[PDB]
RNA sequence: CGAGCUGGAGAUACGCUUUGACUCGGGGAUGUCCGAAUGGGGAAACCCACCUCGUAAGAGGUAUCCGCAAGGAUGGGAACUCAGGGAACUGAAACAUCUCAGUACCUGAAGGAGAAGAAAGAGAAUUCGAUUCCGUUAGUAGCGGCGAGCGAACCCGGAUCAGCCCAAUCAAGCCGAAGUGGCUGGAAAGCUACACCUCAGAAGGUGAGAGUCCUGUAGGCGAACGAGAGGUCGUUGUUCGUGAAACGAUGACUGAAUCCGCGCGGACCACCGCGCAAGGCUAAAUACUCCCAGUGACCGAUAGCGCAUAGUACCGUGAGGG
RNA sequence: GUAGGGGAGCGUUCAGUCCGCGGAGAAGCCAUACCGGAAGGAGUGGUGGAGCCGACUGAAGUGCGGAUGCCGGCAUGAGUAACGAUAAAAGAAGUGAGAAUCUUCUUCGCCGUAAGGACAAGGGUUCCUGGGGAAGGGUCGUCCGCCCAGGGAAAGUCGGGACCUAAGGUGAGGCCGAACGGCGCAGCCGAUGGACAGCAGGUCAAGAUUCCUGCACCGAUCAUGUGGAGUGAUGGAGGGACGCAUUACGCUAUCCAAUGCCAAGCUAUGGCUAUGCUGGUUGGUACGCUCAAGGGCGAUCGGGUCAGAAAAUCUACCGGUCUGCCUCAGACGUAUCGGGAGCUUCCUCGGAAGCGAAGUUGGAAACGCGACGGUGCCAAGAAAAGCUUCUAAACGU
């Protein structure tokens, strides 16, 4: 379908502050190429999208134990709307 | 999920799926947002998935053999 | 002094590899012998 | 190593040999100024004084 | 099954549960990617296709070797079985045979077992009668630079015992007898005075030592339904190393008979006696053990597997070590 | 009394059996002046916090000072040698429980064909921000490339793939071998090469030819319009296509000079008073009959058969006939965009935002570019695709 695919939406400074210009930003599947991304995005929100760049992001951490790390293997998608901004009501967080 | 999940249509069933995954996909932006208070919804709907699938999976052998 | 160990991915992973290891029984034995004497962790995984 | 010794030391000469290592005690002075113990010929690292102040408290 | 559950996980929050949650058995449905990997490529878990069915998603198919088809096979297995190929150290107080030894290793094939097997036999009693294994014969007969050393079989006992077919009860689980007081104590299952059960005095836990507190054991019950030819030449096998050296087997040349027939019976011949190849299949008795239960004049952690978990950390390019 | 033989026993673990001990307390450990002919055994006390003596008998993984023995722990060498290039550092200020070692400032010193900068390979969060001070850091450490959490990585055109080929690898059929397997045409794989569509700037704490500001190129698909006609394979051919040495001409990157230009203020020590001092002094795109070195290029027709499998209007060969344009590195002019010494204001301590002057003359100038240059030499210097042209098949005029 159209609402699997993506993962979680990227918390932080810049992409709180990008999301001001019209430019959003969430995780999605690794696995995923950049154009069922877009239909996807697309057809979730009720927008067309012209901008899209996404990239892949490792992980491998750890705490204390003897149990080194893991990679965590993200990958993170950036999308750009057309003229019509302010997607739903989460992009005024 | 008894009687009362299977008497249902065929596309109904597919239409609880996309419904449950949407929800599920919402509680799951507030999980990263530092929001989500439900875990029980989510586990339950992740239960409701499989249970539809499961049973319409049940209906491509019981007419047909 | 160039010291034994020169790096290079594509080498490494080129001999050692596990369908370098496929391609000839003596190989297969290896592979058998590694995932025989309990649990173990090849070469394309390090 | 041409510079190895023969036999292990005893305890007792290994002390003997120690026996020149007690530290002497710092010889302490009172600090006619702020009644704290200081170091002749220094200053005070209390009060700061040595004759009037000079360092700062 | 009958109150709990919410995995090793020590914590927090939200929750699921008499419309029987979890847990314990037993069938199904989902199983991305890689791997025999099989669309193609590939430095495995990546990259690139085409075709078909289509509402986009998505699903399905696309390797090679035998067949009309169905179907089956190239894969993986610690040990065990058969087969192709086949050492050396070592021993002979040196070393060529011979031993080591058809050991180790390699490889192929297959199963829960294989091999072998229904007499052109063993054998000398005018006998036994598929094969294998065990005991014994016996370390005899015999082999051997006759040195080192190697080493059968028949008879008999025993485990198990069949010959038929071509060509011309164990897994869930439930049920399940019989104790109170006083005393030392932080706490008794101990001491003590009485009592009971016993087709149950195996054992574990419970503040310590335990028949009667708990879980159980004897015994009984127990489902939807899940299982049970000859010869010559070169050589070899068997105890058989060229020895008087048969016979089986095989590579290269040759090449017989079939009813007053053919092979064999330690060159050979006669007599005599046993047996009939050149077609196939075939439980059990036998081996081993990854896995499970039970048991131990087995260890109790410098032991016991390497590991009271880890093939991890760590070393190596790697096999590999650990 | 050595090798050696013989005899009688002690001790330890397990096993059977018997007598038992144990919370008011086992084993084990620790002390001791008692007992026995030895190995040893016992009493008492201390520690301990669960099990264990004695007797008899059976069985052994049964008695350690040694083996440059094995494992482990701890000593001696001793507070010794060292603390890893002889590019020394000093002061102030700050922070802090604590500073020679961290932060800031002003000096000093050292590299500068590097000890500067940018890539490949390789290492994988070491980057950025805020914390932390156990261990690592050859000293300290408040700091760090260490610990913890969080963030950050943006591509139609730059690398690679969806294109190509070399050595090499592989490889249906095929050629071979006790097994395993070894060889081998096409094909396929294989960048270290070929081919291929943009640059100039700004800006997060941390990314840029990837994000955006301006401007632009390439392919595919669709529509409209012009046009009125063929479009042309896994084919052929042309071409990609290949060296070393030396060397003419022009130009740029880039660099230097000045009484060119623009901006800032001040300059005492003795002087200068600005002909002094400091700093800056262009990038991309579009257009122009502007300036210019250099660079390489036959077209067309016709003929024959035996040439490119075949075929052709394409190619080679044979034959007739005869300066030029093409292309412009770069410079100049105009335009536009950006950049640019610095100035201005606020300041949560020092960043952000806004504004913005001129580009002159002369000289030098490469292993870069204009090019596939010219000349010389012997050792005689990849392939394939894209690309171009032209047939067949097929479809369509
Ligand atoms: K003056
Ligand atoms: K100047
Ligand atoms: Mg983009
Ligand atoms: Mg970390
Ligand atoms: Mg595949
Ligand atoms: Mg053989
Ligand atoms: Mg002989
Ligand atoms: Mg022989
Ligand atoms: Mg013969
Ligand atoms: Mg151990
Ligand atoms: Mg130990
Ligand atoms: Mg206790
Ligand atoms: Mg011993
Ligand atoms: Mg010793
Ligand atoms: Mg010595
Ligand atoms: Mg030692
Ligand atoms: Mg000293
Ligand atoms: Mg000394
Ligand atoms: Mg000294
Ligand atoms: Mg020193
Ligand atoms: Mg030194
Ligand atoms: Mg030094
Ligand atoms: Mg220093
Ligand atoms: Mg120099
Ligand atoms: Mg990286
Ligand atoms: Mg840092
Ligand atoms: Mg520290
Ligand atoms: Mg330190
Ligand atoms: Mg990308
Ligand atoms: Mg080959
Ligand atoms: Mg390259
Ligand atoms: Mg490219
Ligand atoms: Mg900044
Ligand atoms: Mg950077
Ligand atoms: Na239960
Ligand atoms: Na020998
Ligand atoms: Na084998
Ligand atoms: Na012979
Ligand atoms: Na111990
Ligand atoms: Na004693
Ligand atoms: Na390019
Ligand atoms: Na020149
Ligand atoms: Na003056």
């Amino acid at each position: 379908s159209h609402y699997d695919i993506l993962q979680a939406p990227v918390i932080s400074e810049k992409a709180y502050s990008a999301m001001e210009r019209g430019v959003y930003s969430f995780w999605v599947s690794p696995k995923a190429t950049k154009t069922e991304i877009k239909d996807a995005i697309q057809q979730a929100f009720g927008v067309r999208v012209i901008g899209i760049s996404t990239m892949n992001v490792p992980g491998k951490r750890k705490r204390v134990g003897r149990f080194i790390g893991q990679r965590n293997d993200r990958k993170k998608a950036i999308v750009r709307l057309a003229e019509g901004q302010s997607i739903e009501a989460l992009a005024g967080q | 999920k008894p009687s009362e999940m299977r008497n249902l249509q065929a596309t109904d069933f597919a239409k609880e799926i996309d419904a449950r995954k949407k929800e599920l996909m919402e509680l799951r932006f507030q999980a990263a947002a530092g929001q989500l208070a439900q875990p029980h919804r989510v586990r339950q709907l992740r239960r409701e998935v499989a249970q539809l699938n499961t049973v319409k999976a049940e209906l491509a052998r019981k007419g047909e053999q | 002094m160039k010291r034994t160990y020169q790096p290079n991915n594509r080498k490494r992973a080129k001999t050692h590899g596990f369908r370098a290891r496929m391609k000839t029984k003596s190989g297969r034995n290896i592979l058998a012998r590694r995932r025989a004497k309990g649990r173990h962790q090849l070469t394309v995984s390090d | 190593k041409h510079p190895v010794p023969k036999k292990k030391t005893s305890k007792s000469k290994r002390d003997m040999r120690r026996s020149h290592h007690a530290l002497t005690a710092p010889n302490l002075t009172e600090c006619p100024q702020c009644h704290g113990k200081k170091l002749s010929h220094h200053i005070c690292p209390n009060c700061g004084y040595y004759d009037g102040r000079q360092v700062l408290a």
